[PDB]
């Protein structure tokens, strides 16, 4: 949630998506590190980053 | 009774491709833990793939990593499932899950899909 102001985040791996833990492995219940950003040259005036 | 229609199911020939897609009867319109599994011959349930609806992640087990593509449609309500380059034991039947929030697990009739040469 809104944590510390001033802090450093190097947070991974799924953060409990489901009831079942990740268990150190991918798949159900577990989400990708860091969604993917990837704007395109023209899509939208304010849109960009 | 959380009704889930499913279409798509059909033969198709050894290293196809398909056009699956299933749509949720409403189902609180708000999901966490949805996933595709199936029930293989002489065998049991197993995981094959997960999406997330409140974002863009996805999940897919060993077997169908790249080659398999799902998405899911916050406009229209359902998930399209969309595969390439299909084995013969991928014969089995398909089930479409919408995991509701503290709430047991939903289920839908799913589709019959058989891979073969004949």
């Amino acid at each position: 949630s809104n944590l510390k102001p001033f802090e450093r985040d190097i947070s991974t791996e799924i953060y409990q998506a489901g009831s079942t833990p990740c268990n150190g492995v991918e798949g159900f219940n577990c989400y990708f590190p860091l969604q993917s950003y990837g704007f395109q040259p023209t899509n939208g005036v304010g849109y960009q980053p | 009774e959380v009704q889930l229609v499913e279409s798509g199911g059909g033969l198709v020939q050894p290293g196809g491709s398909l056009r699956l897609s299933c749509a949720a009867s409403g189902g609180t319109f708000s999901s966490i833990g949805m996933g595709w599994f199936r029930q293989a011959p002489g065998k049991e349930r197993e995981f094959v793939a997960a999406i997330s609806w409140d974002g863009g992640a996805t999940a897919y087990a060993d077997s169908v990593k790249g080659r398999f593509t799902i998405s899911a449609d916050n406009s229209k309500n359902t998930a399209y499932l969309q595969m390439n380059s299909l084995k013969p034991e991928d014969t089995a039947v398909y089930y479409c899950a919408k995991e509701d929030v503290g709430k047991p697990f939903d289920w839908g009739q799913g589709t019959l899909v058989t891979v073969s040469s004949g």
